[PDB]
């Protein structure tokens, strides 16, 4: 990403910062827990109450 | 078929008087997802704690 640069030629490079992007620990945030707008509904059939 | 929650008192530490009485929220069983069989079990132990308080 051009650590230095003077106008065309006498520039010095440096490698970019290491950036690891993966999933979270234990897949935190994959699943809506404690989000009252949109929850889960394990129940029997005839879903009168979860 | 539901008993009432008992009114708990408020003690004021200065002057020693009683500062009113609110009902006992914070000790309420959330029965709002119980069928007709668990609702009778929950409202039995609510009728048990009122029977202790009436004594």
């Amino acid at each position: 990403h051009f650590a230095d640069f003077v106008d065309d030629r006498r520039a010095t490079a440096a490698g970019n910062r290491p950036n690891y992007i993966g999933f979270r620990d234990n897949f935190i945030g994959m699943m809506y827990y404690n989000s009252g707008s949109n929850t889960g509904s394990f129940s029997s059939q005839t879903q009168q109450l979860n | 078929d539901a008993p009432v929650t008992p009114y708990i008192w408020q003690y004021q530490p200065q002057t020693g008087k009683a500062a009113g009485a609110r009902q006992n929220y914070g000790a309420v069983i959330n029965w709002l997802s119980a069928d007709n069989n668990m609702f009778h079990r929950v409202q039995t132990v609510n009728r048990a704690r009122n029977l202790i308080d009436e004594i």
